[PDB]
């Protein structure tokens, strides 16, 4: 599921009239254009903060994981972090950010810049380490109140009980559901690799975003009806009086440019906002708790619920 | 406009988002005040703006163990608020 | 039920005062409020631009010029004008869709949460949920969530089953405990300790497959009394 896309910057005077000072002082006589542009970009960017602290900061404590790893027969290593590499992430999660993936500097010169978010990599990779050791040691108490610790395999005794299944049935068959688990988990990770549009929900918000941007880049070779696309050659060429009816078109033309991208990228904002309220519903959910909704979390009978994170979007293992 | 920060002894410190001046970076962490960007928050605190790394949450450590269980004996009643 | 009732009741009196010393407590319904005025202060405010023109006054464009040399100058005002509209008319729709959303979402909430009680989690509060109850407030709605929530915990040694007469015992509805010398099943959100018989406890195969079964005795309630 995506989460957040892309926070943008838009020079309004750069853009518009480049280095031309005299372009400068006629874009004052339009109105609040540029006044509006950026308080609509700041809502959007402000917002893309918001809905990762949504998604990942539902816990309000940090758990860590026992320094003894042995939860029955559950193996969990390829979820938890791995502390041999510096970024601290796990096996499955330094496997999605190599998935998911001059011309900045062209944008750039052109006053379209990108800042950065709040959170960085670090940070979002420490909320799943923290959900993910609550879930194991505690299971759903966690997320209702204080962390009351209780053996994994008793634990998922008590899941069983929540899909119709009596507790005997996976004591006497514990061995053989941790294998089984422990297979699965394996799967997950080779299929991955393996395939490279399986992360592709993803790739469409980076692509979006940079193609837009590429868009109103090749908008400012356009002429609008004017004699020439560059603003200095037509003030350098035609006397004051005369060239007003000539930029005028270029400035409303370039203005129109401006104005159809921020009502794109509002559109955007609110479909990438959806998602990222149905991020955070399947966190409570299926991660927080155990689901008796029919195909909310995975097909089949719910048990439990893994998070990772991934570049711009999270990733469930149901 | 004419107006000049001093860039010398005016504590500046130097984060991924740029460059801030006028705020000096302790090395504690608080709960996010006023967000800058890259981890950076912002707050007045004791006469002066400081800078510093914002912190997730208290830290915690679930004792779990090999056959242990913690019940509760008392509980509270709570009312929120959603609007 | 006398402890409950108070509990219940300073709840409700902490509420009166949080929103009203706390100053942003509602701060999303004055979002609505300030983005309405704001939309139109800037359609009003947006009407002294030129737009490349003269002046902003239609009626000093036509008594100082000729007619042809007029409708040039006022082609700009009223196109420029026409641009205002649409782009209020655009912002408007975009903003009515989220708050179509956000009311789906409240009258989703008063069905599940106000007239039934809900099990899923932070749907309806934070813990486990009881009721809600409706509060109305000026272009929103505001809920007041009663949540269940455990406190003061403690230490105990459990067991997956119990051992006796080579056969293994499984709890019902509740959890082995100990407290160091003697084994009890209790209720798993609430400690309330009971003797472990064959009433609350049932079998299932031999006493070897379990991985951490525990030798005791399981009391038989039949036996006793037929001895007297
Ligand atoms: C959990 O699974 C991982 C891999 O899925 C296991 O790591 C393997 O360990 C063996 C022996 O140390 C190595 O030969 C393999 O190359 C490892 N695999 C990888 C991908 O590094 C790990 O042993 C499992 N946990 C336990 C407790 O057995
Ligand atoms: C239940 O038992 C565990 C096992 O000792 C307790 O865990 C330790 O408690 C002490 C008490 O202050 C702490 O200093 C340690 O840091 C705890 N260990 C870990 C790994 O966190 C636990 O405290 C006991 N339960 C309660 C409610 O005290
Ligand atoms: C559970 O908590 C309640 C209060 O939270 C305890 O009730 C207290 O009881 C003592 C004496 O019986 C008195 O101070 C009051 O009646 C209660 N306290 C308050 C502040 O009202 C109750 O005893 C606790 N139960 C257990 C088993 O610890
Ligand atoms: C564990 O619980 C049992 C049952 O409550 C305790 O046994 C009682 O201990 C008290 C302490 O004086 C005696 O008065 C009772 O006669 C005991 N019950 C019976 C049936 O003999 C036991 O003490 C508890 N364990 C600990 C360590 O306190
Ligand atoms: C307590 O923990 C130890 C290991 O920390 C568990 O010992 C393992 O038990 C399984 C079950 O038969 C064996 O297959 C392993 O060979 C044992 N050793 C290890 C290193 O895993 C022990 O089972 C735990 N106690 C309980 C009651 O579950
Ligand atoms: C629980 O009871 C069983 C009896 O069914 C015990 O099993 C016996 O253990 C002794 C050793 O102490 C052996 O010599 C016997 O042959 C075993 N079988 C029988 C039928 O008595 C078992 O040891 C008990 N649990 C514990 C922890 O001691």
């Amino acid at each position: 599921l995506p989460v957040s896309m892309t926070k943008t910057s838009v020079d309004c005077t750069m853009y518009i009239c480049g280095d031309s000072t005299e372009c400068s002082n006629l874009l004052l006589q339009y109105g609040s254009f540029c006044t509006q542009l950026k308080r609509a970009l700041t809502g959007i960017a402000v917002e893309q903060d918001k809905n990762t602290q949504e998604v990942f900061a539902q816990v309000k404590q940090i758990y860590k994981t026992p320094p003894i790893k042995y939860f029955g027969g559950f193996n969990f290593s390829q979820i938890l972090p791995d502390p041999s590499k510096p970024s601290k992430r796990s096996p499955i999660e330094d496997l999605l950010f190599n998935k998911v993936t001059d011309l900045i500097c062209a944008q750039k010169f052109k006053g379209l810049t990108v800042l950065p978010p709040l959170l960085t990599d670090e940070m979002i990779a420490q909320y799943t380490s923290a959900l993910l050791a609550g879930t194991i040691t505690s299971g759903w108490t966690f997320g209702a109140g204080p962390a009351l610790q209780i053996p994994f395999p008793m634990q998922m005794a008590y899941r069983f009980n929540g899909i119709g299944v009596t507790q005997n049935v996976l004591y006497e068959n514990q061995k053989l559901i941790a294998n089984q688990f422990n297979s699965a988990i394996g799967k997950i990770q080779d299929s991955l690799s393996s395939t490279p549009s399986a992360l592709g929900k993803l790739q469409d918000v980076v692509n979006h975003n940079a193609q837009a941007l590429n868009t109103l880049v090749k908008q400012l070779s356009s002429k609008f009806g004017a004699i020439s696309s560059v603003l200095n050659d037509i003030f350098s060429r035609l006397d004051p009086p005369e060239a007003e009816v000539q930029i005028d078109r270029l400035i409303t033309g370039r203005l129109q440019s401006l104005q159809t991208y921020v009502t794109q990228q509002l559109i955007r904002a609110a479909e990438i906002r959806a998602s990222a309220n149905l991020a955070a519903t399947k966190m409570s959910e299926c991660v927080l708790g155990q689901s008796k909704r029919v195909d909310f979390c995975g097909k089949g009978y719910h048990l439990m619920s893994f998070p990772q994170s991934a570049p711009h979007g999270v990733v469930f293992l149901h | 406009p004419t107006w000049r920060v001093y860039s010398t002894g005016s504590n500046v410190f130097q984060t991924r988002a740029g460059c801030l001046i006028g705020a000096e970076y302790v090395n504690n962490s608080y709960e996010c005040d006023i967000p800058i960007g890259a981890g950076i928050c912002a707050s007045y605190q004791t006469q002066s703006i400081i800078a510093y790394t914002m912190s997730l949450g208290a830290e915690n450590s679930v004792a779990y163990s090999n056959n242990s269980i913690a019940i509760p004996t008392n509980f509270t009643i709570s009312v929120t608020t959603e609007i | 039920q006398k402890l409950i009732a108070n509990q219940f009741n300073s709840a409700i009196g902490k509420i009166q005062d949080s929103l009203s010393s706390t100053p942003s407590a509602l701060g999303k319904l004055q979002d609505v409020v300030n983005h309405n005025a704001q939309a139109l202060n800037t359609l009003v405010k947006q009407l002294s631009s030129k737009f490349g023109a003269i002046s902003s006054v239609l009626n000093d464009i036509f008594s100082r010029l000729d007619p042809p040399e007029a409708e040039v100058q006022i082609d700009r005002l009223i196109t420029g004008r026409l641009q205002s509209l649409q782009t209020y008319v655009t912002q408007q729709l975009i903003r009515a869709a989220e708050i179509r959303a956000s009311a789906n979402l409240a009258a989703t909430k008063m069905s599940e949460c106000v007239l039934g009680q809900s099990k899923r989690v932070d749907f309806c509060g934070k813990g486990y949920h009881l009721m809600s109850f409706p509060q109305s407030a000026p272009h929103g709605v505001v809920f007041l969530h009663v949540t269940y929530v455990p406190a003061q915990e403690k230490n105990f040694t459990t067991a997956p089953a119990i051992c006796h007469d080579g056969k293994a015992h499984f709890p019902r509805e509740g959890v082995f405990v100990s407290n160091g010398t003697h084994w009890f099943v209790t209720q798993r959100n609430f400690y309330e300790p009971q003797i472990i018989t064959t009433d609350n406890t049932f079998v299932s195969g031999n006493c070897d497959v379990v991985i951490g079964i525990v030798n005791n005795t399981v009391y038989d309630p039949l036996q006793p009394e037929l001895d007297s």
